[PDB]
């Protein structure tokens, strides 16, 4: 199981110096590597 | 009829979560429905449409798993009647989960039984998977969730599997998901 | 107003001590006209036994006549129809007759991480069984035990069902207690009952 790209996603999802804007593009970026 | 994206599609960044639409009473003769979409009140066009009949529409949007996280309105109108959805922000208890091997009476037959219980969480929606060594074990059934006695849910799983393979194999593991966890994964194993 | 027609429950049904009953129900009944007069037949065959009354249904202010008449197993069980006559509407209800299979029961003991705590689960695992209606109950050596909740039956790839049930206790009543029983009843059975005990100690 890809533990790695799923906890990213995971504590990206909960970050909370990010904005929406960066929000959404993170877990794109995390999302479309992987 | 609107429907939620599965708990699974959900969770999973590697899954694709879809909110779908289905249109109950609709012709075969006047199959033309057309179904729009939006996301807190926006019209998006990236929708799949396919047809169906008994007839029905399953119209199946895809969604950022964080915008329903967050919680936004998904609402589909047809024509109009419109349905709306969301997810509800309520109570969160994380799973707990043990493995129960096979009763000692069903070691004598030629197939034996692997039980996972989930217990104790909150909300109701949860995916519960097998494995053997990291593989995909696919022979499994789970009871619906179940409300306890406390106010949360439990479930069974129940991986079915000749007695030679429980003997002869190194491990099985349960795997969960659920809001309630951490990584919304959490995996536990029997040898 | 439409009407509903309900199978007795199979609890009642495989228990002689038990009264089966079946249930003609007509709902969204007018506070104008709440003449609602209901016959019941017995293959086709008029029955005068049942008990009819009113319920005021708080719910969404509305109006439900429920009919209940009482009948005897051996006419469910050989697949007798029943039918209500409510004036003219006709619900008919008669038993499923198919493949017949008997559950195994197992008992599983609390896992052992939950051990440590201070309440545990006992499981009654049961399977492989035709068709899905089926009666699951716990005991402490043959009385009443309540803490528990069943599964609905689920539809194996076998064609047969299984069910599970979760008996919740404290980690010392599992202990002080003799034994506990997990009681089936199902078709399938010998004299419709199957008794599964286990005991810590
Ligand atoms: C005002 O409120 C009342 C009450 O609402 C009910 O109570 C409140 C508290 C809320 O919880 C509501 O959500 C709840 O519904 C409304 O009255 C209801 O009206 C609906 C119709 O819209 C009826 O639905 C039918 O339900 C039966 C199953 O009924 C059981 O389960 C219900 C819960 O879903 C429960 O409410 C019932 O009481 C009943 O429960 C059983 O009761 C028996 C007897 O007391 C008991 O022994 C059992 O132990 C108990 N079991 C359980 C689990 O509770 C369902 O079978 C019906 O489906 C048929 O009919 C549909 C058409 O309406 C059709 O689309 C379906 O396909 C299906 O058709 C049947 O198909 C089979 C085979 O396929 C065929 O053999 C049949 O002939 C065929 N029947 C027909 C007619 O074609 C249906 O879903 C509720 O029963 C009823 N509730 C009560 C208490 O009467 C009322 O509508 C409200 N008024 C307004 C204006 O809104």
């Amino acid at each position: 199981f890809n533990m790695q790209c799923q906890r990213r996603f995971y504590e990206a999802l909960h970050d909370p110096n990010l904005n929406e804007e960066q929000r959404n593009a993170k877990i794109k970026s995390i999302r479309d590597d992987c | 009829f609107i429907f939620p994206p599965n708990i699974k599609d959900v969770l999973m960044i590697s899954l694709t979560p879809k909110v779908t639409c289905v249109v109950v009473d609709v012709s075969e003769d006047d199959p033309d429905v057309q179904i729009s979409w939006f996301v807190n009140n926006v019209e998006v066009h990236t929708a799949q449409t396919q047809t169906h009949r008994e007839i029905r529409v399953v119209s199946t949007l895809t969604i950022l798993h964080q915008d329903w996280m967050s919680g936004k309105e998904f609402k589909c109108k047809v024509n109009p009647i419109e349905r709306t959805i969301s997810k509800i922000k309520g109570l969160v208890r994380a799973p707990q989960v043990y493995i129960l091997p096979p009763p000692a009476e069903q070691l004598s037959r030629k197939d034996v039984s692997l039980t996972c219980l989930v217990k104790g969480f909150n909300p109701g929606d949860i995916s519960v998977e097998w494995t053997s060594n990291g593989h995909t074990e696919e022979n499994y059934k789970d009871t619906a969730p179940v409300l306890d006695s406390d106010g949360s849910y439990f479930i069974y799983s129940r991986l079915n599997m000749k007695t030679s393979k429980w003997e002869k194999t190194d491990s099985f593991s349960c795997n969960v998901r659920h809001e309630g966890l951490k990584n919304y994964y959490l995996k536990k194993t029997i040898s």
